[PDB]
C-alpha cells in the first residue's frame, strides 16, 4: 500500500538514526519509541509540506525554493544556523 | 546515514494542496538535512530525558515529555 | 518607563479579558495567573512581530499586510478560519 | 473588550529588526483580533485544566500545563 510503504521507509531510516544515537550516547530505545518517532516524523512532513507550499505561494511561486525552506527553520536560531550552513555546502555542489 | 531524496520528495508531494506545487532540487536537499536533524533532536532529547529520570532505556513516556518543546523548535 | 508602560497596558487588557471569561465560565483566576498570561502575551508579540516582518520581506515588502498576518494564523485551521472571517468584516469597513 | 490599536502598534514596533518595517492599517486591525483570541484561548484552556483537576481557581500550575499546546497552535 502506497502510504504504508512510505511509512516503512521512514521507519527504517529512523531506526538507523536512532541506532546511531543510541550507540553514541550508550542508551537503548524501546521499539515502541522508535516507532513513535517514525510516526512523529511522518506527521511532521505534512506540516513542513503545507508550510513550504504556503511560503512559496506567499512569494508568488509554485516551486518551493531554499528561501521557503530556510524560513521553515527560522524558529530556533540554532536550527537557523544549521540549515543555512547546510545550504552553503549544498550550494558548493 | 540519512533520508533518500526520493523518499523526501514523495513525503512532501503527499501533502501539497495544489498539484502544480513543485520543489527545487536545492530545496529538496535542504529538506533531507532538516528531516535528519529533526529525528536526531527527537532521539537526543529522548536520551537526555531518560538520563534525567534514570531509566534503563528511552521508553515512550520519556519521549512524550520532550515532544512539546521539540515541536516548538521546529 | 516605556516598556513598563506597555506591559501595564497589556496587563490591564488581559485582566479585562480574563474577568469576562471568568464570569462566562464561572471560574476564578489567581492574580498570578492573570499576570502570567499578561507576560505571555507580551513575549508572544515579539514572535508575532519578527515573523510578520520576515513574511513581508519574503514577499519583498517593507510594510506588513493582511496576507502576512493570515500566514501567521495558518497553524490551526480553526485559527485560520477565525482570522479570515475577521478579515472579511474589517474589509467591509 | 479588546486591545487598542495604538498599543498593538507599539508592541510590534518594539520588536521589528528593521526601522523601515511598517504595518498596514488592515493588518493592524487583524492583529488586534488575533491578540485577543490568543489571550482568550489561554484563559479558556486554563479554565478547562482547572476544571479537569478540580481546583478552586486557575492557578499558575494549571496555566503552565496548557501553554506548550497553546504556543503550538499560535
Amino acid at each position: 500500500s502506497y502510504q504504508q510503504r512510505l511509512k516503512a521507509a521512514v521507519h527504517y531510516t529512523v531506526g538507523c538514526l536512532c541506532e546511531e544515537v543510541a550507540l553514541d550516547k550508550a542508551m537503548q530505545f524501546s521499539k515502541q519509541t522508535i516507532a513513535a518517532i517514525s510516526e512523529l516524523t511522518f506527521r511532521q512532513c505534512e506540516n513542513f509540506a503545507k508550510d513550504l507550499e504556503m511560503f512559496a505561494r506567499h512569494a508568488k511561486r509554485t516551486t518551493i525554493n531554499t528561501e521557503d525552506v530556510k524560513l521553515l527553520a527560522r524558529r530556533s536560531n540554532s536550527l537557523l544556523k544549521y540549515i543555512t550552513d547546510k545550504s552553503e555546502e549544498i550550494a558548493q555542489a | 546515514s540519512g533520508f533518500r531524496k526520493e523518499l523526501v520528495s514523495r513525503l512532501l508531494h503527499l501533502h501539497f494542496k495544489d498539484d502544480k506545487t513543485k520543489v527545487s532540487g536545492d530545496a529538496l536537499q535542504l529538506m533531507v538535512e532538516l528531516l535528519k536533524v529533526f529525528v536526531v533532536e527527537a532521539a537526543v532529547r529522548g536520551v537526555r530525558q531518560a538520563q534525567a529520570e534514570d531509566a534503563l532505556r528511552v521508553d515512550v513516556d520519556q519521549l512524550e515529555k520532550v515532544l512539546p518543546q521539540l515541536l516548538l523548535d521546529f
